[PDB]
């Protein structure tokens, strides 16, 4: 299935703009992104694996993938936050939940899984692999959020709606050409 | 922004 990634959407919009609300149909424009995003670095980084023979999904496949797919600079912020998450995760003494050890909103066990539907046959997915991705997918929507509430509070309006989400996609030239591409 | 009127809060 298309998978449902509105209460972590909104727990980053409140760290990124903790006075601003979102629309339905904004908060709807963004699931299917978060589901377009990972469906096309899933399928890559299992491409990867395939036809370099790896056994396993890991963490270096999902990084060629955002290197491949994420347009312009915003593949090297991108990357830079993956990159962190899985060190801030390593670097944890921890009996706390996989998202909590890495920093993260989003739901690293979940994604893990839904990883796991692109792995063919025997090939597995790495725990860090899936960190990783996690990171990137927050980090993408950090950025819209970031992009959009600013739009909003230009507008002197006090939620996102699917206009703020336009204008925010339309004025970064790297975002604009990631969503034509998905 | 009348646009948004029938776009309900997402509430959390």
């Amino acid at each position: 299935r298309k998978e449902t990634y509105s209460s972590y959407i909104y727990k980053v919009l409140k760290q990124t703009h903790p006075d601003t609300g979102i629309s339905q149909k904004s908060m709807s424009i963004l699931n299917s992104f978060v589901n377009d995003i990972f469906e096309r670095i899933a399928t890559e980084a299992s491409k990867l694996a395939a036809y370099n023979k790896k056994s396993t999904i890991s963490a270096r496949e999902i990084q060629t993938a955002v290197r491949l797919i994420l347009p312009g600079e915003l593949a090297k912020h991108a990357v830079s936050e993956g990159t962190r998450a899985v060190t801030k995760y390593s670097s944890s003494t921890q009996a706390q939940s996989s998202s909590a050890r890495a920093g993260l909103q989003f739901p690293v066990g979940r994604i893990k899984r839904y990883l796991k539907r692109h792995a063919t046959g025997r090939t597995r997915v790495g725990s860090k692999a899936a960190i990783y991705l996690t990171a990137v997918l927050e980090y993408l929507t950090a950025e819209v959020l970031e992009l959009a509430g600013n739009a909003a509070k230009d507008l002197k309006v006090k939620r996102i709606t699917p206009r703020h989400l336009q204008l925010a996609i339309r004025g970064d030239d790297e975002l604009d050409s990631l969503i034509r591409a998905t | 922004d009348d646009e948004d009127e029938e776009d309900d809060d997402f509430k959390e």
